[PDB]
């Protein structure tokens, strides 16, 4: 054999940088982070506090509330009227959510219980739902249109608000159900089955989910909002990450005038109790929040940044003195 | 009782035909043949044993068993998550990656064997000799060898060019001996198998002993010409022998292949596994146990969950009536799947890749490449790299490893004046003195580099005739032969010492020209003066001196004797004015690590010789005890010898040997010199190598045995010597057997015997390991392995074996790391070795650079590998409390597959190949950095749990910081990323950044590829998933809260790490850290300096530096006509 090549790689002498964790390179960063995470933590905290939010719980699990009568609905159509007041008028677009507590939408036996190909608008998969949605694959002789547990247990309460003015006449509040789902889900992931023009014919030879009261045909009068592309359907099928979640329900756009969208006063929430959750100690809530340029209302991030900024700054001082002690 | 001059092979029928291959190929011999082919096998995978034997060793690894278990589990339909047609391929893919790397090494050594099987020695396979590869030799082939031709196999010397079919062979490979030994042949075979034609028809039968490991003696018989002719070891040329000073010799192959006596002395090949290989097994066992506990802990939690919450959850109805206990049992296997990546599939492909890359840095090193012989290093096994940085003991050879097998005549004390120093004219002038001019001498050549002009004028001037007689003695007292076939006047010296002296005396003017059974024809300063030899008093180990009695042309009779300083000083005349001065010179030469012989002569009268001559003849003629009777008449004449002077022959060491030993002594590596050479030669090279200094007090086998009997008797632990002293051992091979005891009621006493032997072997290792140096001489190849074994068994030490030749194969195969000295003609130790470089000094870089880094790099890889997997995999464990312990992955399905192979694979592979704490120049200069590998400090079983605790804590922050920011409102709008898919891409995004910023903190050598892979992996994740996107990251990572959570999660994960790293460096800096801080201010690096002067006064002879490699029987050849044409 012959002389090895005198290449930088072969001889272990590639040009390289030797970083040393010196007091002039780790102390400043522990301070730069300290001086950045404090302002960010302060900005996050105050902005989230500025947000106006009202959370109304209407599960009716405990007595002395005007919804316990619906806990045992002798008659299926049951209604509750929860009264609440707004200390300060809301401004800008106001978002309506429905929050479910102790509702494991992230359970493995539940997250997988759906047929993505079917919901994508696949003709072949419409009549042959996959084994993933097995327990709700077929009802009597023909397959479910939105098979699976995820589509079966769809939140089916109807929440309505009324403003109680001087005349005490409940003024209905406009609620836009359009544009509450992810754009990609609305136009990419979820698509109606091809063929025909009227969805009645598209879903030929398919039954409704077992729990659903009415088929997918008329989830909405608008042809754009009914089918697999329904906004409420899509929002529910986007399974949550933790047992406690909240899904967008309705939008309350800014009023054309300068007046606040929800002027402060007395309000009444009219809810058609349909969704039962009291069996597994679940809670149901209606949340109203206001648009914010910094996402939503997240106090925890503001606290965390302050804690890390303080700890980082404190560590810089502790490291600085230790270095001086051992200098 | 034990003998200090013999190698103890004892303490460790066959039939052959001639030119008659068919007969001894008979079915009765055949077994399923009893006779082996002359080909040598060293590789492992021949044709088809690759799969059964590569996989068997493949599954010696813990995780390979682990992956196999997962494969079987994933094939069970009720719990299987994958199709089973894509989970087996990754196991095959990685197994093929390691199998291929093992095959490229095997084919490399298969080619190496072909080099020795293509040596092309002539054989009789037709009416006349025909060239033939070595492997084309079968037991019973008459062969022919020329000068300097390695003997293909143990052969019965039939004839030769020399008179009486003499053949001189050097056995420096079979044993460390550096001199030539003559092998005779049967008189009948000598006078009837000379001509080439008669060899072909030779039809002889040999009934000899079955193949054995006894190189010293051989018992057999030859039936030929209707008569039986006994054989002995003096007619058999072993396999490793090299034929010297013989134009051609004819032999009959007795054994061949693995039947050769040297090949039987090669140990058994064993599968060598690194120390960290054993650690990685226990570490995978630990993770497997933790995986079972966590899965069973979460499986119980699920059952307690389905009992009250799950059974009441109407939305969690699946139409299968399963009891909560059964559901929990069934999710136990669901967590085994989920948490399996806690030890990924790429653990061994990465370790496989790192070692392949590192072992190629050994091959490519230009500082380990010997240009003179054009021989680079070679890591012929690419599975033992980190262990080079864990060596505790080095067991070396000597002849050919620590020495160049070159002896030169350095100095000479004459009449008390020491000659050899740098001098000019009649007095010293300057150190810068040019080489002496020998042009005035017709016979002299330029090989002798003598830097002294004072001696030359003394030779030429002649005012001090004793100077002339000093060199006439060196030219007469020898027993070498002379070749003048073309007027070259070449000397064929059996002993290297005789060659150096006779050549040295030839250059000074007194040249030995011709020899005869009765006369010698030395020429003195151009004058041809033919002396008459009257008796050559042969040399033997116990005599330690050779003498010659000659009659000068005038008529006077003189006796010339040269030998050990001790034996001669007991025979000097009472009147010797130079006795004191010469004794001082022998002390000066002894202090310089040279081989000293004293020269003396006496004046013999005509009448005094005649009475002694008749006595001498009566001793020679008496064949009953010719050797014993001769020694008596030898002593009768060597009574009053006038002292002439001394000599000093310097056994040259390989360059760098004394420096390497000192450097590896600072690295705390103990070097033992296990050699098969004589005791005087082995002891001298210990002094030349600086292993033994005047500070050390040397203990021999006699002293060691006495100490060990004391402890045996005391008991019927305490140090054998005082702690502050400096000591060394020179244990002969015969004394090593003596001190190690290696020289129904039948089975009952066996335990006490073995219990006694086991205690005595442990005591010796504790005695040997308390000494600064240990030299074992006259040891068999089996004894070389035994000493390595004892150190492994009783000191639990990593051992390195370095040597050349066949005798060093056993300890090369027995040591943890086995190095072979390549570049020479003999390649027996190279094939069986693990690494191979041409020079001893290159051991500095193998350990202090390649070995030291390989440990640092493998440990850094191991520390980070089990980080970035617990951090990734324990997120599924923390999520289990918030999904009903349902075994739901916190990440997307695609992320899990690509994480271990595409998002965190490359960064750590490049670290394992390129990282460097200190420069190579700065790691040789500071050998003390090596002790970190001795003690196993960089990766303990406690550093393994600290990395686990690093991933366990990192996983908590990776999951619970995104959780805290999501339990509340997080960017709640139309495109609100509060769902599970947005959950997955925040922890995955934070995870990828955190682990890839951690390898940046770990890396201390930021090459461009190091920086490119760290950010290339981060950028690859943020780009690759977009190709998949359905559309989860298109909205999750565009939100200010999803990026304020990712930044916060990373900062909390890395800032505490940086603080701990800085504190531990500021408070308890390592050896490497101190050197990096002062790297620029380090300038004083003095080259290694030999101890220039250790001169002392007070003791007449503190140490006898005598050394002479020579053998008996050579004088008997000249006395008769056996060696004379
Ligand atoms: C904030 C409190 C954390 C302190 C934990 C207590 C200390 C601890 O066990 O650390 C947990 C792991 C350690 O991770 P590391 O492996 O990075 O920590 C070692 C560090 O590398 C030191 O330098 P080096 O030798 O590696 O170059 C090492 O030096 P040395 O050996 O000379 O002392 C020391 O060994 P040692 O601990 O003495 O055996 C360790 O601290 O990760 C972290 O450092 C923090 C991760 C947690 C992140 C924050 C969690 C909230
Ligand atoms: C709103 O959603 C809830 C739950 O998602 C619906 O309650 C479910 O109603 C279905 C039938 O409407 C029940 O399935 C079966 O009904 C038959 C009667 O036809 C009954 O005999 C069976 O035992 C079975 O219950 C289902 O059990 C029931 N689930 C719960 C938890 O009560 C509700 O009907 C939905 N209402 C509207 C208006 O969409
Ligand atoms: C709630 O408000 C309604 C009118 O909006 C009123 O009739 C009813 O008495 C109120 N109930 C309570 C408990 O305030
Ligand atoms: C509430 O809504 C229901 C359904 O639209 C309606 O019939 C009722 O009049 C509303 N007002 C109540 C319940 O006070
Ligand atoms: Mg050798």
């Amino acid at each position: 054999t012959r002389r090895p090549d005198n290449t930088a790689f072969k001889q272990q002498r590639l040009p390289a940088w030797q970083p040393i964790l010196t007091a002039g390179t780790v102390l400043p960063i522990f301070f730069i982070i300290g001086l950045i995470f404090i302002p960010i933590g302060i900005g996050i905290f105050v902005t989230s506090n500025n947000i106006r939010e009202i959370e109304i719980d209407y599960t009716g699990t405990e007595p002395s509330s005007p919804c316990n009568k619906c806990l045992s609905p002798d008659v299926t159509p049951c209604f509750c009227t929860i009264n609440f007041t707004l200390e300060k008028s809301f401004e800008g677009n106001v978002f309506m959510y429905y929050g479910l507590s102790n509702f494991y939408q992230n359970h493995r036996r539940y997250v997988k219980s759906r047929d993505d190909s079917q919901l994508n608008g696949d003709s072949s998969a419409l009549l042959n739902p996959s084994k993933e949605c097995e327990p709700y694959r077929r009802n009597e002789d023909k397959p479910i249109a939105p098979c699976g547990a995820i589509a079966n247990s769809m939140f089916n309460d109807t929440l309505e608000l009324f403003l109680i003015g001087n005349d005490s006449y409940p003024i209905p509040i406009a609620l836009k159900k359009k544009g509450i789902a992810w754009w990609t889900d609305k136009n990419v992931k979820f698509r109606n089955p091809p063929g025909g023009d009227n969805l009645e014919e598209r879903f030929k030879g398919t039954t409704k989910p077992v729990n659903w009261l009415k088929p997918v045909y008329m989830l909405d009068s608008d042809p754009d909002n009914n089918g697999f592309i329904n906004e409420d359907f899509i929002v529910w099928m986007r399974t949550a990450a933790l047992p406690t979640f909240r899904k967008l329900y309705r939008l309350i756009e800014r009023k054309s005038d300068l007046h606040p969208t929800l002027p402060a006063g007395r309000y009444s929430l009219n809810v058609t109790y349909n969704y039962p959750v009291h069996y597994f100690d679940g809670r149901k809530r209606m949340i109203l929040s206001t648009i914010s340029w910094m996402g939503g209302k997240n106090p925890f991030l503001g606290i965390a940044y302050i804690a890390v900024g303080s700890i980082s700054f404190l560590l810089g001082v502790v490291l600085l003195v230790i270095n001086h002690k051992y200098r | 009782q034990p003998n200090d001059e013999v190698v103890p092979y004892s303490d460790d029928t066959w039939q052959v035909k001639a030119n008659d291959r068919k007969y001894h190929e008979q079915p009765h011999f055949m077994n399923t043949s009893k006779y082996a082919n002359n080909a040598i096998k060293t590789y492992k995978y021949n044709a088809f044993t690759f799969i059964p034997m590569n996989l068997f060793e493949q599954f010696k690894r813990a995780a390979n068993l682990y992956f196999l278990a997962l494969l079987i589990l994933q094939a069970v339909p009720q719990i299987s998550t994958l199709a089973w047609y894509t989970t087996l391929v990754p196991l095959l893919v990685v197994l093929g990656v390691t199998a291929i790397k093992d095959l490229v090494d095997d084919v490399a050594r298969h080619k190496m064997d072909k080099e020795i099987n293509n040596r092309t020695c002539e054989v009789i396979k037709d009416g006349r000799f025909k060239v033939a590869k070595w492997k084309e030799i079968q037991v019973g082939d008459v062969i022919r060898l020329k000068k300097n031709d390695f003997v293909p196999a143990d052969i019965l010397l039939l004839s030769s060019s020399e008179p009486n079919s003499l053949c001189y062979v050097e056995t420096a490979e079979l044993d460390g001996e550096t001199n030539l030994k003559f092998k005779m042949s049967l008189e009948i075979t000598d006078q009837y198998l000379q001509r080439e034609d008669t060899l072909a028809t030779f039809d002889g039968f040999i009934e000899c002993e079955e193949p054995n490991n006894r190189l010293d003696k051989f018992t057999g018989t030859l039936f030929w010409r209707n008569t039986s002719f006994p054989l002995d070891a003096d007619k058999i040329l072993l396999r490793g022998c090299v034929i010297r000073n013989t134009d051609f010799c004819h032999g009959l192959v007795i054994f061949a292949g693995a039947d050769t006596k040297i090949m039987k002395n090669s140990g058994k090949t064993r599968f060598k596994r690194t120390k960290i290989d054993y650690l990685m097994n226990y570490m995978v066992y630990t993770i497997f146990v933790v995986l079972i506990l966590l899965s069973a802990g979460l499986a119980i939690g699920h059952a307690y969950w389905e009992a009250q919450v799950g059974n009441s959850s109407w939305y969690l109805y699946d139409g299968e009536d399963d009891t909560p206990s059964y559901r929990g049992f069934l999710i136990f296997w669901g967590y085994i799947i989920v948490l399996n990546t806690m030890v990924p599939i790429s653990l061994y492909v990465s370790v496989e890749v790192i070692r392949l890359g590192q072992s190629h840095f050994i091959n490519w090193d230009l500082q380990m490449y010997y240009a003179e012989k054009d021989t680079p290093a070679k890591a012929r096994t690419t599975t033992l790299n980190e262990q080079l940085g864990q060596i505790h003991y080095i067991f070396s050879d000597k002849t050919g490893t620590l020495t160049q097998n070159i002896m030169t005549f350095k100095k000479c004390c004459i009449n008390g004046q020491i000659y050899g120093d740098h001098r000019d004219a009649s007095q010293h002038n300057h150190n810068k003195i040019e080489q002496v001019d020998f042009s005035w001498n017709t016979y002299a050549d330029g090989k002798l580099a003598f830097y002294d002009h004072y001696l030359i004028e003394q030779i030429q001037s002649g005012k001090e005739p004793e100077v002339r007689q000093f060199f006439f003695l060196l030219a007469v007292c020898h027993t070498v032969m002379v070749d003048r076939t073309d007027g070259q006047l070449n000397y064929q010296a059996a002993s290297p010492d005789e060659g150096a002296l006779v050549n040295a005396a030839r250059n000074f003017g007194f040249a030995f020209l011709a020899r005869t059974q009765n006369t010698i024809t030395i020429s003195e300063l151009g004058t041809e003066r033919t002396y008459n030899v009257l008796a050559i008093l042969d040399f033997n180990s116990d005599r330690k001196r050779m003498s010659i009695i000659v009659r000068t042309p005038e008529g006077n009779i003189k006796l010339y004797c040269k030998g050990a300083d001790t034996v001669i000083y007991e025979r000097l005349h009472r009147m010797n004015p130079t006795k004191q001065e010469t004794q001082d010179a022998l002390d000066i030469f002894a202090n310089e690590t040279l081989r000293t012989l004293c020269l003396c002569y006496k004046e013999i009268e005509e009448k005094e010789f005649t009475e002694w001559n008749k006595k001498f003849m009566a001793a020679s003629v008496a064949s009953t005890n010719r050797d014993e009777a001769l020694d008596k008449v030898y002593e009768e004449i060597e009574k009053d010898l006038i002292l002439l002077g001394a000599t000093a022959i310097e056994d040259k060491l390989q360059d760098g040997v004394p420096e390497t030993i000192s450097k590896l002594a600072k690295a705390d590596i103990k070097i033992w010199v296990l050699t098969g050479d004589k005791k005087e030669t082995a002891e001298n090279i210990g002094f030349a190598c600086e292993l033994l200094t005047e500070d050390t007090t040397i203990c021999y086998g006699e002293d060691i045995n006495s100490l060990l009997h004391a402890r045996m008797e005391n008991q019927r632990q305490e140090s054998f010597f005082p702690p502050g002293g400096n000591r060394a051992l020179i244990i002969t091979g015969s004394w090593l057997n003596e001190i190690l005891l290696e020289k129904r009621m039948r089975t009952q006493s066996k335990r006490r015997l073995e219990a006694k032997k086991e205690q005595r072997q442990k005591n010796f290792v504790d005695l040997a390991c308390e000494c600064s140096a240990v030299i074992c001489c006259r040891v068999t190849p089996k004894q070389k392995a035994m000493v390595v074994d004892l150190v492994k068994r009783y000191k639990k030490a990593i051992t390195l074996a370095i040597g050349d030749g066949a005798n060093d194969v056993n300890m090369i195969k027995t040591a943890h790391i086995g190095v072979g000295i390549s570049g020479q003609e003999g390649m027996q130790a190279v094939m069986s070795s693990d690494y191979s470089f041409a020079q001893f000094r290159y051991l500095q870089r193998l350990l202090l650079v390649h070995g030291r880094w390989s440990y640092i790099r493998m440990c850094k890889f191991l520390r980070y590998f089990f980080y970035k997997n617990f951090a990734f995999t324990l997120v599924h464990f923390w999520y289990s409390f918030f999904n009903g312990y349902s075994a739901q992955t916190a990440y997307e399905d695609w992320f899990i597959t690509l994480y271990n192979v595409l998002y965190t694979s490359l960064p750590v592979l490049l670290m394992g190949l390129l990282d460097q704490d200190v420069s190579d120049k700065l790691s040789l200069r500071f050998p003390g950095l090596y002790i970190v590998g001795q003690r196993d400090l960089l990766f303990n079983y406690k550093r393994f749990f600290v990395s686990l605790l690093h991933g366990v804590l990192t996983s908590m922050i990776l999951f619970f910081i995104p959780l805290g920011a999501y339990l509340q409102t997080v960017g709640q709008d139309g495109e609100a990323p509060s769902d599970y898919q947005s959950f997955a891409v925040t922890i995955a995004s934070a995870l990828v950044i955190t682990v890839n910023f951690q390898i940046g903190l770990d890396t201390s050598y930021w090459t461009f590829v190091n920086a490119f892979s760290i950010f290339g992996s981060i950028a690859l994740y943020f780009g690759i998933m977009f190709d998949f996107h359905t559309g989860t990251a298109s909205n999750a990572l565009r939100q200010p809260y999803i990026w304020l959570t990712i930044i916060l999660t990373v900062a909390v994960c890395l800032l505490p790490v940086v603080a701990i790293r800085f504190l531990s460096m500021t408070i308890w800096p390592s050896e490497s850290d101190k050197i990096q801080k002062h790297r620029k201010r380090l300038k004083a690096e003095e080259q290694w300096q030999r101890r220039q002067q250790v001169f002392r006064r007070g003791v007449s002879t503190r140490r006898s530096a005598y050394a002479f490699s020579h053998q008996r029987g050579y004088a008997d050849l000249i006395s008769s006509g056996r060696s004379i044409r």
